[PDB]
């Protein structure tokens, strides 16, 4: 049977997966202690795609958590579901990262790659047949970028026939907090695009705008932000696990999603987001779902594809729907903005419908997008890189670590290539 | 690169060489240092006699 | 006064020895039970 | 600015120099290997073709 | 009779050594083939570059 | 784990160490006896104190600091004080001969027979430590004993320990007030000796500290206690990240990497925004906006430098208490939109934020306010060159007329070392405009 | 079984044994009368005393030692002491005429007619013993009567008994303090005589013994009783293996085999780590690591030798009390991997660990610490030759100007034996660097 092994990386990821895992557990009805409360038979069958069996009806998460700072792990262990996670899965080092990619990518990783490789292959041998792996991290994260870039490389030759699903959050364009973050972002993406097959792009600022727009709660938690992104990922995972006539395989999706190898970076999209009175003021109809599903405000990933055009689009619908309404809505939007798609390919729509609604709402959906809205992203990092590489600011550490400017030369040069590649394909 | 064959480091040899030099010179100035204190004390003592 | 609602407590994974606890302990205590277990409440 | 770095022998900062002085030769070997990795990898590629 | 000979004492030198020219079994015979192809050193079966906090030359205790 | 060792050198630098350790025991509630109530916090020395105190199962919290001084007057009085039972006797390293403001006297004459014994304390403290991220060095540039001794000490601790961090805290010389005329002498002597080994030197000046007192704290006649309390709050705030947690936890390693641009210059500036009297905070309100305007208000800095006469490089804010990043990143975004604030074009981003949930607390018999939102603003700017620019013309005149030299050369120096420092200074200022030049 | 005999020569060597046997009676609960209480421990003399005392059917614990002096002053007073009923009257071998610091007078004039008496004691003690591993020789190099008399008898007990161990303990002459200027004469006389006959000679110097007292014990005003207590504690620690057991039990035979590398040189250095004032360990903690650091701290040795000026060959550590191998092996692993400790490359390992569960107990009216983890650090290094190097330049002058020779040539000695010892000594040094030279 085809299952998935999860990787819990980066300190933001340390907040990510913890929320992501509890979203899964609460969906399935397992108590915080771990003894599953048998309530749904369909979830009783298909839980094994992510969880194995411990003694006494306890479903062990098949995730691996890695860090260097114990306190985050201690907070994670003191989380509502730290008991369901295994101390065996808690691999770490006895050092501080300094938010340094090179130390993580060359110094601190070296003595940790051995143990984490043993842990995953132990977990890999624990399961029978995997679709692939998914990795929660960030491109702007000091330890996450250093670890992930190493981890993605080694598993490439280890299992070159699986799914290398990835999770990175784009740091806030207005402020990166970390000033060497553009260095870390530029370094990580070079190995990323080479090694990765899939990438979801997420930015915090849009979520902050989403909080301003529909949440309307003024002072939320980053965990509430985790709640949203976990909900987005939980929805796309519902495809494999739930029944219903929707084709779920990521490879099925990816071949429908990736026309050319250099296309890994994709944007999420989500379904009904509702404010105080509108929960009791909304007529829950597929038309208004589709309108809200395709709203320029409804996006959360990077920026408005209004500036560019649409290459490949795919939305998965979760709940009690039918093929005709999604069909006519697809025609309606096709007639709505026909020119905004590329003349390169028509009928770029990919539809899957999950008949099993979530617990709390009935009509729901998720959208995955590949438009020409990433240029603003990597062009932005370009002037940052050129300005700081103009006079090698904050560089003596990396030479002190053992890094040379030559590595930066192709890193930006490879980045410059994809600027034209996205430009040349669309423009 | 301890896998590729041929990656021995003469770095330690140069580092060891530098340490050896510093130790030798240490002996030199120390012998010089001990002599001058003795000389001064006699010179000061001769002043007392004068 | 003397609020421990926010304060941190022992680290289970940093130091692994009997020189934190009191009383008879055979194993290390791997558990979600903390003195600060009421933060969620 | 007078020229000063000739030879003498005292080196107040020398470990750091040695570390970087070794940083080039270690990087030198990698560039050559990737050239051979380039030819061999594609060689198999179209070999599997026919 | 050939005798072991080694260098002086240091403070940073590791005690032990691995020397995977003969400590890899994935690619052993290959690196074994290039042992004489370069002709660096085979000699005694048992040569380590770090006995304990001590170093020597390439020629193993000969 | 997460712990550090504090260093306090000079009789002026030990009463400050008293206050912070007085301050530190309050939030931990350490009784003057040295033990907790029947409440369970003692063990093998592992709790909120384990990063600062060593409370062995004997129940006695042993602070991780060493007070070194050469005049037994003050150190014996505090040995007769209130917490002297907590303080280890020979950790309170006393001496019997002063340096008479002479750096070299404190660097050559007596430090030789004293550096050996403190190093035994250091290693006997280092061995019991586990994580030992770095050191907290408390001193003064115009040190009658602070200057000379620590210099040899910071050298000797650097040569054996050059891999860990060393944090240096010293009162900056008063730009227009001089309690000593040899004070410039050792000051440049200290700077040139430290620039190649000191990791991060953070400075402060008492005059503007006094200026704040009667500006917003409204005390026309404070005392050292208030001066000591406010600096003790500063180090308390930066150490809260070790003490507590927050939205994100940061460390001095991140501080160093993100503060200092380039080697040599490692001299940023601190500031605490919510400095105000108790009654004012009572009938007014505190929020991120006004304090952000306040912390960037030029007259709120303790160092006599106009930011508009220089340019910004880094600014590190450490928000302690109840905050949400929503207004935080929004408020600082407005700060980025501000045009008077002139960061160098080299850095689009220069802001390092640290969030801690724990509200800053008042001290019994205190003068501060009931703080909920607080921030420590560590920044580095080019407007500091005037300070050394002030020093060199102060120095060059005195060195040309070579006053008091009979004192120094009398006990065994020569003019080469005094010569070296001035082009080291000349290299220092010439560096400042070159990096200032874009 | 596991028993031995102690010998006390020189007027210094008897008050030290008194305190040792004073200490020895406490751990067995020996009442000064000579008997145990109604508790059932008396019998055929076979119990914890059988290795130390002879508590025969009479019920009186007879110490297994013979005290020999030549001046009735001290021996009569102890014959009027508190435990004189315990001590056998003629085991307290007294004399009426002194040696006047003269080795030869104590070796020729009077020793002939007295050794037959003490030899009778030896054999009459030899017959009653069963295992009789060896002897405990307490003496002094600057022996007013220790020098000459011990040398003759140790020759006599060597020739008849050459199959068992002989353990020698003498106060090493003070390197810069001399209470006798003829002390160099007999001291080198004693050394050259003993080199080919003494099995294991262990030394001590009182200056650093005093130095310890006001360093950590904080006793600026100690006494011989205190000095006798610590050496009595020292010999007690090495004999605890005979008294009690532990994880492993070790014997002088293992000590001899594993400590002496090569012939002649059998002069290691003992050291006891947990030497601290009670109030200092009151609010502090002692564990294996720091006492290991303390025991290897150079100033904690009682012999004026810098280990960094020499190199290590052997080290014997004897943990008496509660320990676990886990920290013991880990700590020494840190110690073995320490840079400053320069062992000779010839020895991969040089560590002989002794574990005894019994905690060292205090003495009533004492001054020592309160130790659960105690270690006696016996070690041999090359930093010792300086003492003999110090000795020879003193002797070479005074012999060349042949002072006090009229005294020795007056009583029948002459210069040749003096000549012999110098190249015998010169042999000792010239052996010391070549073993140092790898
Ligand atoms: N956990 C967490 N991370 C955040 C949050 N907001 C932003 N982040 C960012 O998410 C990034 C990814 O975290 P990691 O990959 O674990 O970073 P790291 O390698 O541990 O090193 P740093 O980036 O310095 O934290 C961090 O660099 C943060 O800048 C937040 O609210 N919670
Ligand atoms: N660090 C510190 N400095 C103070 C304090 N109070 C006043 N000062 C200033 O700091 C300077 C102290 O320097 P020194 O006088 O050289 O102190 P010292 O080196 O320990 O030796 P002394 O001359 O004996 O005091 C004084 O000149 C004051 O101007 C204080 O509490 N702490
Ligand atoms: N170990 C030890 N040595 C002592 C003691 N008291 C003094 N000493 C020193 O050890 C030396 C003992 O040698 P001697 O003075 O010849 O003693 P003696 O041979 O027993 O007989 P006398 O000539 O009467 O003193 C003295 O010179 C003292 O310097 C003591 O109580 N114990």
């Amino acid at each position: 049977m085809r299952e998935i092994v999860h990787l819990q990386a980066g300190q933001c990821g340390n907040q990510i997966g913890a929320k992501f895992w509890e979203v899964i557990s609460d969906e399935h009805g397992i108590d915080p202690t771990g003894t599953y409360h048998g309530d749904s038979d369909l979830q009783l069958e298909r839980i094994n795609v992510y969880y194995n069996e411990a003694t006494g009806g306890k479903y062990v998460p098949r995730a691996v958590l890695v860090d260097l700072e114990p306190g985050t792990m201690d907070s994670v262990r003191s989380g509502p579901f730290g008991q369901i996670f295994r101390p065996d899965n808690f691999v770490f080092g006895q050092s501080g990262a300094g938010n340094n990619w090179a130390k993580g990518h060359y110094t601190e990783g070296a003595e940790l790659v051995d143990s984490v490789l043993d842990v995953v292959r132990k977990e890999a041998e624990s399961c029978d047949c995997l679709q692939g792996f998914q990795l929660t991290h960030s491109l702007g994260g000091g330890t996450g970028s250093g670890m992930g870039t190493l981890l993605i490389s080694k598993i490439r030759e280890e299992y070159p026939d699986r799914i290398m699903n990835t999770f990175s959050v784009v740091p806030s364009p207005k402020v990166s907090d970390t000033v060497v973050e553009p260095y870390n972002a530029t370094l990580s993406v070079h190995q990323l695009v080479e090694n990765t097959d899939e990438t979801y792009c997420i930015d915090n600022e849009a979520l902050y705008d989403i909080c301003f727009r529909t949440l309307k709660l003024t002072t939320p938690t980053y965990g509430d932000l985790n709640h949203l992104v976990s909900a987005t990922m939980s929805g796309v995972t519902t495809c494999l696990r739930f029944p219903g006539q929707l084709n779920a395989d990521l490879r099925k999706l990816a071949v429908n999603m990736v026309p050319f190898p250099r296309l890994h970076f994709f944007m999420p999209g989500f379904a009904p987001l509702t404010s105080r009175g509108s929960q009791q003021y909304r007529a829950l109809t597929v038309p208004e779902l589709t309108q809200q599903m395709f709203d320029a405000k409804n996006m959360m990933a990077a920026c408005d594809p209004r500036h560019g055009r649409y290459l490949t689009v795919a939305a998965v619908f979760r709940g009690r729907m039918s093929m005709k309404e999604v069909d006519e809505q697809m025609l309606n939007v096709q007639n709505k903005n026909s020119s905004y798609f590329v003349e390169w390919i028509p009928n770029n729509v990919k539809t899957a419908v999950c008949d099993i609604p979530p617990r709390g709402l009935k009509m729901s959906a998720t959208f995955i997008g590949n438009s020409t809205a990433i240029q603003e992203l990597f062009k932005r990092i370009s002037e940052q890189f050129t300005a700081m590489f103009r006079r090698k600011a904050f560089l003596h550490w990396y030479t002190g670590e053992g890094m040379d400017e030559m590595e930066f030369t192709e890193a930006e040069s490879n980045m410059n290539d994809l600027v034209s590649e996205y430009q040349q394909y669309q423009d | 690169y301890q896998r590729h064959v041929g990656t021995q480091l003469p770095e330690a040899t140069r580092l060891a060489q530098g340490t050896d030099l510093l130790t030798r010179h240490n002996l030199h100035m120390e012998k010089n240092l001990k002599e001058l204190r003795t000389t001064h004390d006699n010179l000061a003592w001769g002043l007392n006699c004068k | 006064e003397y609020s421990i609602v926010h304060r941190k407590c022992r680290s289970q994974f940093t130091d692994l020895n009997g020189s934190k606890r009191l009383g008879i302990n055979t194993w290390h205590d791997e558990s979600g039970i903390y003195a600060n277990s009421e933060a969620k409440q | 600015k007078p020229p000063a770095w000739y030879a003498r022998l005292p080196l107040p900062m020398h470990r750091d120099a040695r570390a970087q002085q070794t940083a080039e030769v270690v990087h030198a070997h990698a560039r050559g290997a990737r050239l051979t990795a380039a030819r061999l990898g594609r060689a198999q590629h179209q070999i599997n073709g026919q | 009779i050939h005798l072991p000979r080694f260098s002086l004492k240091q403070g940073m030198i590791p005690t032990r050594y691995v020397m995977p020219w003969k400590e890899n079994m994935k690619f052993r015979n290959v690196n074994l083939q290039q042992a004489e192809a370069c002709g660096i050193y085979a000699g005694p079966l048992e040569d380590s570059l770090f006995w304990g906090y001590s170093e020597r030359l390439c020629h193993g205790e000969d | 784990m997460r712990e550090c060792i504090s260093i306090h050198v000079g009789q002026a630098g030990v009463q400050i160490g008293n206050a912070c350790w007085e301050l530190y025991c309050l939030e931990h509630g350490i009784q003057p006896d040295g033990q907790m109530p029947s409440d369970k916090t003692i063990g093998g020395g592992d709790d909120s104190f384990n990063t600062f105190f060593s409370e062995t199962g004997a129940g006695k919290h042993v602070p991780r600091a060493v007070f070194v001084d050469l005049e037994p007057t003050v150190v014996d009085e505090v040995r007769t004080g209130t917490y002297r039972q907590l303080f280890h006797p020979e950790q309170l390293i006393t001496g019997k001969e002063d340096a008479a403001n002479n750096y070299a006297r404190g660097h050559y004459t007596i430090g030789k027979e004293i550096v050996d014994l403190v190093l035994d304390r250091i290693r006997k403290l280092a061995d019991l430590c586990t994580g030992l991220q770095g050191f907290l060095i408390f001193h003064s540039f115009g040190g009658g004993t602070g200057s000379g001794f620590a210099s040899l000490l910071m050298e000797r601790l650097s040569v054996d320990y050059g891999k860990k961090s060393k944090l240096e805290f010293a009162i900056y010389p008063a730009p227009q007030v001089s309690t000593a005329v040899v004070e410039p002498y050792n000051s440049i002597l200290t700077t040139h000796t430290t620039l190649e080994h000191s990791d991060c030197a953070f400075m402060v000046d008492n005059e503007a500290i006094y200026d704040i007192c009667r500006r917003n704290l409204d005390i026309e006649r404070p005392t050292y206690t208030n001066l000591n309390r406010l600096i003790g709050q500063i180090v308390s705030s930066i150490t809260a990240s070790l003490r507590f947690d927050g939205a994100l936890n940061v460390d001095l390693t991140e501080f160093q990497t993100n503060l200092v641009p380039y080697p040599r210059i490692h001299f940023p500036l601190a500031t605490y925004a919510p400095v105000i009297s108790a009654e004012k905070a009572y009938h007014e309100q505190l929020s991120v906006a006004e304090i952000t305007n306040a912390c960037f208000e030029p007259a709120n800095q303790m160092v006599k430098c106009d930011p508009r006469h220089g340019k910004y490089m880094a600014c590190c804010m450490l928000y302690r208490g109840d905050v949400v990043p929503k207004d935080v990143n929004a408020a600082i975004a407005t700060i980025k939109t501000k045009r008077t604030i002139q960061f160098v074009d080299w850095c689009p981003t220069g802001f390092k934020v640290g969030i801690n949930y724990q509200p800053p607390t008042v001290v019994p018999g205190g003068d501060l306010a009931k703080v909920q939102r607080a921030v420590c603003m560590l920044s580095n700017t080019t407007a500091i060159a005037e300070a050394w620019a002030r020093l060199d013309h102060k120095f060059d005149l005195m060195y040309a007329k070579r006053a008091f030299v009979h004192w120094y050369v009398g006990e065994g120096m020569e003019e080469g070392e005094f010569s070296e420092a001035r082009e080291d200074l000349a290299a220092l200022e010439k560096d400042y405009e070159e990096v200032g030049v874009d």
